[PDB]
């Protein structure tokens, strides 16, 4: 029994692809293989996506592995629950619940809060943008709201000499304390503005919030004097996370690109646990003595009234039941499909 | 022309908190200064009392760094005593 | 002579009756629209991507809809590739999007120009999911430049089954921020639900000011609360008093 | 215990209309008694002054017979004047 | 103040009406005798106004 998967890669996915195929290398049984068929696209349009989404699905596949935006986020989860196909993705997790949908990454609300109450921030700002959507927006506006914060919320995505004012009206009101919730260009970006205008200046505290915070670049700041706080999904102490950087710093540029690196971008590990999980499933599927092997033809997507083939929710289920040790940690989701019993590290930048 | 005690009273209540909201983390000992920040903003009946002496003291003898908002909507309530002396 | 597409939401009837309304009052010896209508479920992007296909492969010249903020980006970007004109009421777009025409005017500066003309220092906002965190994003700038302060508090994930408890829990607690001051940006609905709430628990009285950030504000029923003395302020997109208005409500109310 | 202007300007105009209301279609003969009635009741910083003296004012200067409500409830806004002189 | 003699049609304004006196007159403490259904349409009243 041999088993097809979709991927979706959008233009500038280089080491997510490569950590991608470096997982379907590494993890390997003999009785099946993956047969990933890979769609490069933008993913921010939703054309895009639905048409490649429906061109995954009518080429009979089993499940499908990418990422989605803001905007075509939606899409998939509509498409995705509509035609019963399983979604993998690293990408942001989606406020509320959406069946057919595995989203790799931890919800970072609960460590963010938690951290906010650490620091015992009673007033502080927060700049965030529309990238990966309002909800932890939402979450600090309620938790504010109840706590009785001060909270400062300003749209940087919608914008130089904004971020100048914006900055001195906070040195008047005293606010240090500061969250950058943003993509890894965006903080880079900011962080580049608060240097140019010397807001780095001792006394400021800042909270990168994402996975990534040692999978960019600190060296900015790191000589600062500001205090900065982050998240970590990935301890690159732990023996499996140092046997995968063991064998990826070792491979060939010319084959898989970015891979030289010490480090790996958080997007990039959640794609490699992707490729794991996604072989459990299906291991799981044919250990189970379910045989999985696609009925009739897809047919068209769009063909109404909808065709979802039923066998396809055991997939769905073969794959929130997976339970399995990878290098985001503890790997474990929940009927609606996001992750569970997951431990996030919090991290801080000092003079070492 | 008119002067309320008791407007008074929330103004300088409100201009201490505010102004403790730009010393945080060092609060407990801003205290003091920044009521006199209040006084001097909302004006008070005796130069030497402030705005609100009760206030004060129950906030000077509660604040503690990042402690402010919990020690503000604790101490805001008290009774401002006598104003004159 | 024309096609034009008709996507309507499920539950949408004044809509399409003063659709055909318009239909019957528009439609010229020259030339008529022929709409070829469909309901769906808006929420459903699939649903809607599979609409507009419908009614593109028939081959429209033109399509006349709504959007949720889940849809919206399916809608701009299959017109905007297939270039294929898109008109409906529903709320604006927070960005430059082509082949989109949208009836409904921005309210964003309007409601900004309100709360300065009531000089709101401090005051609370109920906002939800449907109509965007958009005025919300806006509301919450505005006050960080005004020194406003807002207090965010969502309605909308609030289930039907829980909402009277809740509601009362929540202005319990803004009683004793002792925040008088509120806005209601909300549908229609959830406007009737919150005011009602609002008279039960009295909070209509004297001293309150609320502001309706819905564009009708004498489209609801507000009757109710109208007699309770606390100060109320909304806006109006459409006025009655003039004369295309009245004779079209003369037309309409027969 | 400690005393708030505040609390006593409050108490103060209750404690008056409370009064007034025992008296009617005399009232405004009768609104300084009845603020003295406050004033010995709610107590004062100033037995001369009393404790609010600007609405004690507002009201000799508005209660009209059978005009007591309305009077009361826009003279319970006024400013005190000040407790001391 | 007898309430029964009310009109069915001018009953919200005569109402709105009869408790504005009773706030003339400062009257807090109301008691209510009558029927049940009498009793429904004056406390719907009451609330209505902000009573
Ligand atoms: C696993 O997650 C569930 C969900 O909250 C929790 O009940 C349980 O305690 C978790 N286990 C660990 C070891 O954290």
């Amino acid at each position: 029994n041999s088993i097809q998967i979709g991927g979706l890669f959008p233009r500038g996915a280089d080491q997510e692809y490569s950590a991608f195929r470096v997982g379907m290398v590494q993890f390997s049984t003999s009785e099946f293989r993956l047969t990933p068929h890979i769609d490069n696209l933008e993913v921010a349009n939703s054309f895009a996506v639905t048409n490649a989404f429906c061109s995954q699905f009518s080429r009979g596949v089993y499940a499908i592995f990418g990422f989605y935006d803001k905007k075509s986020v939606n899409t998939i989860t509509s498409f995705c629950g509509t035609l019963h196909v399983s979604f993998i993705t690293p990408s942001f997790p989606t406020d509320g619940t959406h069946p057919f949908v595995i989203q790799m990454r931890p919800d970072l609300k609960g460590a963010l809060l938690s951290l906010i109450e650490y620091y015992q921030w009673d007033k502080f700002a927060y700049l965030y943008d529309s990238d990966r959507g309002l909800s932890t927006l939402q979450a600090v506006l309620d938790s504010a709201a109840e706590k009785k914060w001060q909270v400062t919320a300003i749209n940087v995505g919608n914008i130089d000499e904004t971020y100048r004012s914006l900055f001195q009206d906070l040195e008047l009101k005293g606010e240090r304390r500061v969250i950058l919730d943003c993509e890894r260009d965006k903080v880079n970006d900011i962080v580049d503005q608060v240097i140019t205008i010397g807001k780095h200046v001792k006394g400021y505290h800042y909270i990168i919030a994402n996975l990534g915070f040692t999978d960019g670049d600190l060296l900015k700041i790191q000589f600062g004097g500001a205090e900065v706080s982050g998240f970590q999904i990935v301890d690159y102490d732990d023996s499996l996370v140092s046997k995968f950087i063991e064998r990826w710093s070792t491979l060939e540029e010319k084959e898989y690109p970015g891979a030289h690196t010490a480090t790996i971008k958080y997007t990039s590990a959640l794609t490699y646990d992707a490729v794991q999980v996604m072989t459990e499933a299906f291991r799981n599927l044919r250990k189970q003595r379910i045989e999985i092997s696609r009925r009739g033809n897809a047919g068209d997507c769009l063909a109404n009234p909808a065709v979802p083939w039923g066998q396809g929710v055991e997939i769905e289920r073969a794959l929130k039941q997976v339970q399995v040790e990878g290098l985001s940690g503890n790997i474990k989701f929940d009927q609606n499909g996001k992750r569970i019993n997951y431990t996030i590290n919090i991290m801080e930048l000092k003079t070492n | 022309g008119p002067a309320d005690c008791c407007r008074m009273k929330e103004c300088c209540t409100d201009r201490v908190n505010e102004c403790l909201q730009r010393y945080s983390g060092r609060e407990d000992k801003f205290v003091s200064f920044c009521y006199q920040e209040a006084t001097v903003t909302c004006g008070s009946f005796n130069e030497i009392v402030g705005c609100c002496y009760g206030y004060q003291m129950c906030m000077i003898r509660v604040v503690k760094p990042n402690s402010l908002s919990g020690a503000h909507e604790a101490c805001k309530t008290v009774s401002c005593g006598n104003p004159c002396a | 002579s024309i096609q034009i597409g008709g996507l309507f939401p499920r539950g949408a009837d004044q809509e399409y009756s003063a659709f055909r309304v318009g239909m019957v009052q528009f439609s010229t010896s020259e030339f008529r629209l022929t709409p070829h209508i469909d309901n769906l479920e808006v929420a459903n992007s699939f649903a809607v991507t599979n609409a507009f296909c419908s009614q593109f492969s028939r081959g429209v010249y033109a399509i006349f809809g709504f959007y949720d903020k889940k849809s919206v980006n399916t809608i701009t970007s299959f017109c905007g590739t297939l270039h294929v004109s898109f008109i409906t009421p529903s709320f604006p777009t927070d960005g430059t999007h082509p082949f989109v025409i949208q009836m409904r005017p921005d309210l964003k500066g309007a409601l900004l120009s309100l709360i300065e003309y009531y000089q709101w220092d401090k005051f609370a906002y109920l906002y939800d999911s449907d109509r965007g965190l958009s005025t919300l994003q806006a509301v919450l700038d505005s006050a960080a430049e005004k020194k406003w302060q807002v207090t965010a508090i969502n309605v909308g994930n609030i289930n039907n089954d829980k909402k009277d408890e809740t509601y009362r829990s929540l202005f319990q607690d803004l009683e004793l921020k002792g925040e008088r001051r509120v806005i209601l940006d909300c549908e229609r609905d959830k406007v009737n639900d919150i005011v009602d709430q609002v008279i039960t628990i009295g909070k209509h009285v004297k001293g309150y000011h609320y502001i309706i950030a819905n564009l009708g504000f004498t489209d609801g029923d507000l009757l109710k609360i109208q007699f309770g003395g606390a100060e109320v302020s909304g806006f109006q997109i459409v006025d009655y008093d003039d004369s295309l208005v009245s004779k079209f409500i003369e037309r309409w109310s027969t």
